[PDB]
């Protein structure tokens, strides 16, 4: 390595750990939209600069998840893993649960940086979050990272979101919310919608 | 397609679950945001008896951190593919404990195999066939045990299930 080559990745290891810390932060804080805008950051940056989460692992040393935190990434992988399936249906199985599913690998990514192979979560078991919030939560954070052109089926993808967030919160407005009733979401593909949804 | 058959596969980082995954093919589909990341799934299409037959296979992104069985490991599956490294007796201590729950917990329609692998060549073989089949009888669970030298079996495997699953429905 040139000495300018050391100083480089020194400096773009330092940075990624900064970036790391925020997305810790907004998960010790239930804040489940600043924590996947965080992570997406951190991924963005460390593709960037050519780091891998080996290469930050060690800068994490003195970093901790927590129980809370963990019972928040264990909530978000198991709704991104049973709404990338729920997903996959006749009508399409493509976009829906490739998005979902980049959501889940984004958010282990988070994990890898600062955990070994096969080294487990400790997640407070008590500390429940809504599955209704962890859902919404990663429909707005595909709203926002989905393609404007992107479909789902015959429907533009960010405002399909826009549709099951308002159709989730109908549910928890009417007390309504069941594995059941959540599942009929996130299997929908608007298919019985009188209009093609469009985003502007 | 006449059917899509939604299988997870389950296994710890390292044991072998990238051999698994050879049988399927990469989604084709992408945008931005997939393309920075990736997925966790793959896909197969099959005809058999006049229909058209896609499989889908998740190999669920950050599975190795939540290892208490919770209902993402046993609902809203056709199949469920466990799978342990046969060089490594403690990667199939942990698969006993998780099988057992998840073979408790899921349908009991729900179709599963247990998979012992040695995925890499240059590794040493620990865990006995007869007692990795022992525990899956145990349970009334198929059993397939494979190297990477030839995987004629794993192959065969996947086309059961698929036609098991057909029937079932």
């Amino acid at each position: 390595e040139l000495g300018v080559q050391r100083v480089t990745r020194i400096e773009n290891l330092e940075n990624a750990k900064k970036l790391w810390d925020n997305a810790n932060s907004m998960l010790e804080k239930g804040n489940i939209s600043g924590y996947l805008k965080a992570a997406n950051e951190l991924h963005k940056f460390m593709k960037e600069k050519n780091l891998k989460e080996d290469d930050l692992r060690p800068e994490l040393s003195d970093k901790t998840i927590s129980p809370k935190g963990y019972a928040i990434l264990q909530s978000l992988w198991g709704a991104a893993s049973d709404y990338s399936r729920a997903a996959a249906t006749l009508t399409e199985s493509t976009v829906e649960p490739g998005l979902v599913s980049a959501v889940n690998k984004m958010s282990a990514f988070f994990m890898d940086c600062k955990l070994s192979p096969n080294e487990r979560a400790t997640p407070d078991p008590d500390f429940k979050v809504g599955k209704s919030k962890i859902l919404v939560g990663i429909m707005q954070f595909i709203k926002d990272v989905a393609d404007p052109t992107s479909k789902i089926w015959m429907h533009n993808t960010k405002a399909l979101m826009n549709h099951k967030i308002a159709a989730i919160q109908k549910l928890e407005r009417s007390n309504n919310v069941n594995d059941e009733t959540l599942e009929s979401v996130l299997s929908s593909k608007g298919e019985n919608l009188s209009e093609y949804l469009s985003y502007k | 397609y006449d059917y899509l058959f939604k299988l997870l596969l389950i296994g710890d980082s390292g044991v072998g679950k990238s051999c698994l995954l050879l049988r399927f093919a990469d989604d084709t589909y992408t945008e931005s945001y997939i393309s920075t990341i990736g997925v966790d799934f793959k896909i197969r299409t099959i005809e058999l008896d006049g229909k058209t037959i896609k499989l889908q296979i998740w190999d669920t992104a950050g599975q190795e951190r939540f290892r208490t069985i919770t209902s993402s490991y046993y609902r809203g599956a056709h199949g469920i593919i466990v799978v342990y490294d046969v060089t490594d007796q403690e990667s199939f201590n942990n698969v006993k404990q998780w099988l057992q729950e998840i073979d408790r917990y899921a349908s009991e329609n729900v179709n599963k195999l247990l998979v012992g692998i040695k995925c890499d060549l240059t590794t040493k073989k620990v865990v006995d066939y007869t007692t990795a089949k022992e525990f899956a009888d145990s349970l009334g669970i198929p059993f397939l045990e494979t190297s990477a030298k030839n995987a004629t079996n794993v192959e065969q495997s996947f086309m059961t299930m698929a036609a098991e699953i057909k029937k079932r429905m």
